[PDB]
């Protein structure tokens, strides 16, 4: 899920430094800037709030597969909170499979669960 | 060993052109940061746009770096390198996205990555 | 009488001449050397000047003419002297405005295409009449 | 510490200073050329003022859509900005004045329409999704009448068709080389046209109605060009 | 001691927001020093506009300093200063001149000083 | 000859910043800038190719007298090489005179020789 | 040493005014280079005209420079220098040619060279 995250984030930092020097931006640059901002918002974390890797992988997967492309940057923290709360009830078998086999579940189930959570998720 | 009689006149010319384009790009990095990209001349915009492509294409995916990259890695001959760099200098690939030139290998991989990106 | 032509991009001048011959929607029009002041708009045409012995003819577009027993003026949007015919460009302009009439709502609409053709044909033809 | 940093910073600042000095000299030369063009234009506007005032004044003025006040339901705004930045508050003053005037006079978007000259104004207005009608960008540094004749004539035709009832225009006025101040002017109708140097006796060779019909659009276009 | 459970959630949030705005203003300083305000984006204009006022409001008139300036000085409580900074951050005083925020406390004194200056 | 070369090279160095615009007086931003670019091309040299002092004087003379103002800048380095071989065929009395007396030849004689070569040279 | 307590009030005033005029001429260099000698106000033209005279009169022919030019050279007293610079500042010799003020030491040699020229 996250082999390329560090390189992509460094490239996004360089691109944000450079493209700050002009407003006439391309579609690809706009998409990369949006993705980088969302990733930076995702990586924030509070104090003394450990998170299991079986949930870290799920949230990073949801981020990197484009399911976060429409949430405003100010709502990502609450989105993650609600997602963990929803995973604590629905999709518990996903967590069991990840914890047991240390591998991603079937990608169809991931998409179904993420869409089901997004339908009940409401923008503030 | 970088001499015309050792590597070839075309190899020497390609290397010198790449070096001078990158040197010219390095000088604009200071004025750009506080005068914006627009205030440059049309030709300097072109040299910046091509130098970005050169700089990003100079990277390569290593077999050893599989752990850090997730990609198998590639091996490319001198002839392919010089031909690809000559084409990039001549501007045959100015339309391709900037992000598509890094960690690729050959220009065939460059264009395939650009196509897979949707361009 | 003294004749002057003024253009927003810059005045185009002429010395004193005997008579001025101009065409207008009023019909057969011709000024007097000491004429009573009046106003008369002009279409895309040429203004014919006649000094003693030597005569001159200047193109005009969007003209507004004012007369006074001392001065005669042409408030011209564009005015070009006899030697400034620029026939080859006007010849292309005739074609340039030709297709625009036959093109439905072209890049430059009929509000100039209609005026361009009558402008181009004059710039092509009505000059060099000396 | 950071000795290399300081040296690189110094070199970058020196190059920036040289570039800005060159830009200043180029701006001075182009300003001189612009002043020359304005000096060239002045006499045509003088004669047009004289003819327009002489024809309009008197009992022959009568009524005309470009001459008399129509009932006001809409209002057109013509704003002139630059295409390149680094000009200071040259665009900010105009945009802020226009924004405040709009916010005071009108509340609904249907009450007004905007005509924008300049690449800067486009972004400013479409950032807030304000109404926009037509635009022209990337004019020559020394524009001529042919560059804006089409847009001026189109705006006059829009006024004539009744697309909007009154037209306003905002631009910076070059009082001095140090100070430039924004101004607001009303184009159509030609209200409060002051008296001429003397009342005329120009005989209306065609119908004075046709005189006005020809004259008024040219007057508006000339005013736009001067601004 | 600056922890959410030691000072309270409102205090913690206000302090963090103030620090964030001041950090952004500190970042903008290099560009400000050359090109001035005239090149900043709309958001950065507001950031500077509020950072100046916050920085000035951080000052105070001490009792001891009365021998230096003759101003009596003031003592402000934690709740009052937190409320004032929250009001400033919400944008309730963007119409006041920046000089009114200097060397006063309790925010009502800022309002009174602005009124005395003639706002 | 070399005295004038120092002036032109210094002026081109002085007015380097204006090379981007080309929107001013012919002298200020065209005449000096074009001449300076020519000078930089002539001063270039290859490996292990010393030039006799007699041939150095003539090529600098051609530049400083305005005989290279029509040749494109990219074609200057090729113009120099062919000019040297032309001298070995027709400028023998010119090359000899500088060697024997260490003084510039008569300008009338060398003007025709330089001009004659420009006729046989083909612009790239 | 350039203080009224040493050289005198007249000397100090003359020196200060000369330096001020030279600094103004130095400032006007950019506008002169851009728009030429024209496009100048009255005071600009007058100050340039006087400053060129002052700058050229600062030149002097040395005794040593005879090996270069053949001129005998001169020893100009400070009184004569001050009086001549004050006279030039007053504008008395505004009509003389520029090159008459070059390399001629004392003031009377300036008018002598001007008379020799015409
Ligand atoms: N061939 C020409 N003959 C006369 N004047 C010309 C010619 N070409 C350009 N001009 C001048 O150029 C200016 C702009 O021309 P104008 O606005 O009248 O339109 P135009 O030349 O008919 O346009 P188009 O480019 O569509 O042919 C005017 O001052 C006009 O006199």
């Amino acid at each position: 899920v996250a082999g390329t995250l560090r390189l992509d984030l460094a490239a996004y930092r360089e691109l944000e430094a450079f493209a700050q020097f002009g407003s006439d931006l391309d579609k690809a640059t706009q998409a990369k800037l949006a993705r980088g901002a969302r990733t930076v918002e995702v990586l924030k974390q509070d104090l003394h709030q450990p998170i299991p890797v079986e949930k870290q992988v799920l949230i990073i997967y949801a981020l990197t597969r484009g399911f976060l492309d429409d949430i405003p940057v100010e709502d990502v923290r609450r989105f993650e909170k609600e997602f963990y709360l929803f995973l604590d009830q629905n999709g518990q078998h996903l967590l069991e499979h990840i914890r047991t086999t240390k591998d991603l579940p079937n990608e169809d189930d991931l998409n179904k669960a993420i869409e089901a959570f997004k339908k009940t998720f409401v923008v503030s | 060993a970088l001499a015309p009689e050792i590597v070839g006149e075309e190899h020497y010319q390609v290397a010198r052109k790449v070096q001078q384009t990158l040197q010219r790009y390095k000088e604009l990095q200071d004025i750009i940061a506080i005068l914006g990209m627009d205030e440059l001349s049309d030709e300097d915009k072109l040299v910046v746009h091509r130098a970005r492509r050169i700089q990003f294409f100079l990277s390569q995916n290593f077999h050893v770096a599989e752990q850090f990259t997730g990609q198998p890695g590639s091996y490319v001959p001198v002839k392919e390198t010089v031909r690809g760099f000559k084409e990039i200098l001549e501007g045959k690939y100015d339309h391709l996205p900037e992000d598509a030139f890094r960690l690729v290998g050959r220009i065939e991989e460059v264009v395939e990555k650009a196509k897979a990106m949707g361009v | 009488i003294h004749v002057s032509v003024v253009t927003p991009d810059g005045p185009v001048y002429e010395d004193d001449v005997e008579m001025v011959s101009v065409k207008a929607k009023s019909g057969e029009l011709g000024i007097l050397p000491g004429h009573i002041p009046l106003v008369a708009p002009l279409e895309i045409s040429a203004a014919r000047l006649k000094k003693g012995g030597k005569t001159q003819y200047i193109a005009v577009s969007g003209g507004f003419l004012e007369v006074r027993p001392d001065k005669v003026t042409i408030l011209a949007q564009a005015a070009e002297r006899a030697e400034d015919i620029d026939v080859l460009r006007a010849k292309a302009a005739k074609e340039r405005a030709e297709r625009r009439l036959q093109s439905q709502q072209d890049d430059i609409d009929f509000k100039r295409a209609e005026l361009a053709l009558k402008r181009a044909m004059n710039r092509l033809s009505v000059a060099e009449m000396k | 510490a950071s000795l290399r940093d300081i040296k690189t910073r110094i070199n970058a600042t020196k190059k920036t200073s040289q570039i800005t000095k060159a830009m200043e000299m180029v701006s001075t030369s182009k300003l001189n050329r612009a002043e020359q063009n304005a000096k060239s234009f002045v006499p045509y506007m003088e004669k047009i003022q004289e003819v327009v005032a002489n024809v309009a004044l008197g009992a022959g003025g009568a009524s005309h859509p470009m001459l008399v006040s129509r009932p006001v339901k809409k209002t057109g705004y013509l704003v002139i900005t630059s295409d390149r930045g680094l000009a200071g508050a040259y665009n900010s003053n105009v945009l802020r004045l226009v924004y405040q005037t709009i916010q005071k006079r009108h509340a609904s978007p249907d009450e007004y329409a905007i005509i924008v000259i300049g690449r800067v104004g486009l972004s400013f207005f479409r950032k807030r999704n304000m109404p926009v009608i037509l635009d022209i960008t990337r004019l020559p540094d020394q524009p001529s009448f042919a560059d804006i004749k089409e847009i001026a004539r189109k705006t006059v035709g829009l006024f004539a068709d009744g697309t909007f009832d009154e037209l306003y225009m905002y631009y910076n006025h070059y009082v001095s080389a140090i100070q430039q101040e924004v101004t607001e002017r009303k184009l159509l109708p030609l209200t409060d046209l002051a008296e001429n140097k003397q009342r005329t006796v120009y005989e209306f060779e065609p119908s004075q109605e046709e005189i006005l019909d020809v004259l008024l659009p040219q007057y508006a276009e000339s005013l736009i060009y001067g601004a």
